[PDB]
């Protein structure tokens, strides 16, 4: 039921740029649907970072920047720190299932 | 600030009903503006949306688990109730009560989950 | 002495030295250091 | 640092000055043993009206929080228009 495709894992040096991507099928999630991004520390509740593909809530650092084009969506991280390692999730709305869906979850590792 | 407290039996024998309930503090479940929902995440897998429910009784619900999941809401005791039947070994997961899907202005495609519970690790064993 | 940053290029050709050679010899850089001061005069030292 | 500047029977190795003819300009060292003048006497010694410029920082392992031998290292940078000489440890990644 993973209509959104995510990279199983990714890694990078601290203070560097990493990009996390999320895309879905064509007859499923379309151009109008927007993609939100969730962070999950181990053993904790998922935390929101970016919604609306370009907006962040209060308290979310400006370092996390995302964008959505067509169907594919992606994040950009600047100034990677040891606190950024977590379980990241992409999620959006599937018009064919009439219900929300979640990405497979990507592993961000600090090197 | 809005807090969620959900509880339930963390161990359930195979093949009968499983039941949890979330509590809302510093707020009201009667709040018409937002929806309320349940999200489960099996260990070593991704998040999965099991259904969302409005205060009146209208229910969002994933077709894949149509025949097993029943969700009920009450506004008097501010309790969000979730039931799951015919639980098998594939249903081992940690369940979360979530608040999302604003009704007044956002549409059903731009809805994002906003408030998350602490989670309850629930397993089925013989 | 462009923008500080003293640069020294050198190559020691082996051509005898009986006269000024006409052959082509390039110059490989040796050091490039941020001296940061202006230079206009230039002398040379001797030995003993 | 209570493990290097403190010991049994005390330690009065450190000194500090509380009496000066004026204030100290920033980034200035004022190493001198001149008896501070009181009144108008040109006296040069110890006792009444004649105070030594510097006193001690007698440190012991048993004091209060505010009397502990704090180790202070301050770093001053020159962030002006000049060729760079000292810079941070720029990070590195793998090749791939
Ligand atoms: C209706 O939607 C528009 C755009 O989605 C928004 O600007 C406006 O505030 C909404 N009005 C109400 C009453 O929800």
């Amino acid at each position: 039921q993973s209509v959104l495709t995510q990279p199983p894992s990714v890694s990078g040096a601290p203070g560097q740029r990493v990009t996390i991507s999320c895309t879905g099928s064509s007859p499923n999630i379309g151009a109008r649907n927007d993609v939100h991004w969730y962070q999950q520390l181990p053993g904790a509740a998922p935390k929101l970072l970016i919604y609306g593909n370009s907006n962040r809530p209060s308290g979310v650092p400006d370092r996390f920047s995302g964008s959505k084009s067509g169907t594919s969506a992606s994040l950009a991280i600047t100034g990677l720190q040891a606190e950024d390692e977590a379980e990241y999730y992409c999620q959006s709305y599937d018009s064919s299932l009439s219900g929300w869906v979640f990405g497979g979850g990507t592993k961000l590792t600090v090197l | 600030q809005l807090q969620l407290q959900e509880s339930g039996p963390g161990l359930v024998k195979p093949s009968e009903t499983l039941s949890l309930t979330c509590t809302v503090s510093n707020g009201s479940i009667s709040s018409s503006t937002f929806y309320w929902g349940w999200v489960r995440q099996p260990p070593g897998r991704g998040l999965e949306w099991i259904g969302s429910i409005y205060y009146s009784g209208s229910t969002y619900q994933n077709p894949s688990l149509k025949s097993r999941a029943i969700i009920s809401v009450d506004t008097s005791k501010n309790q969000l109730s979730l039931k799951l039947t015919s639980v098998t070994a594939a249903d081992t997961a940690v369940y979360y009560c979530a608040r999302h899907w604003d009704v007044v202005v956002l549409a059903a495609a731009r809805s994002w989950f906003d408030t998350w519970g602490q989670g309850t690790l629930v397993t089925v064993s013989s | 002495n462009i923008d500080g940053y003293f640069k020294i290029y050198s190559k020691h050709t082996p051509i005898i030295g009986r006269d000024f050679p006409q052959g082509f010899s390039a110059l490989e850089p040796l050091v490039d250091l941020p001296i940061g001061i202006n230079i206009t005069r230039f002398q040379t030292l001797l030995a003993l | 640092s209570n493990k290097l500047d403190s010991k049994h029977s005390g330690n009065y190795d450190y000194w500090y000055r509380l009496f000066r003819k004026s204030k100290l300009k920033p980034f200035e060292r004022d190493i001198s043993t001149e008896i501070y003048q009181a009144g108008n006497k040109p006296c040069k010694g110890k006792g009444p009206n004649c105070y030594f410029p510097l006193q001690s920082y007698g440190f012991r392992p048993t004091y209060g929080v505010g009397h502990q031998p704090y180790r202070v290292v301050v770093l001053s940078f020159e962030l002006l228009h000049a060729p760079a000489t000292v810079c941070g440890p720029k990070k590195s990644t793998n090749l791939v």
